[PDB]
């Protein structure tokens, strides 16, 4: 699920799967 | 960014990683 072009809810879910406990930080202006 | 490397382009999970805390 990685693998592929990730925009918006899709790009955030994934962030929520690899991280996991760690959590992550989005920032779609960088 | 992100953006730039996962959604306009092909993310991978080393890119992923780089924004876990």
């Amino acid at each position: 699920f990685v693998n592929q072009h990730l925009c918006g809810s899709h790009l955030v879910e994934a962030l929520y799967l690899v991280c996991g406990e760690r959590g992550f930080f989005y920032t779609p202006k960088a | 960014g992100i953006v730039e490397q996962c959604c306009t382009s092909i993310c991978s999970l080393y890119q992923l990683e780089n924004y876990c805390n």
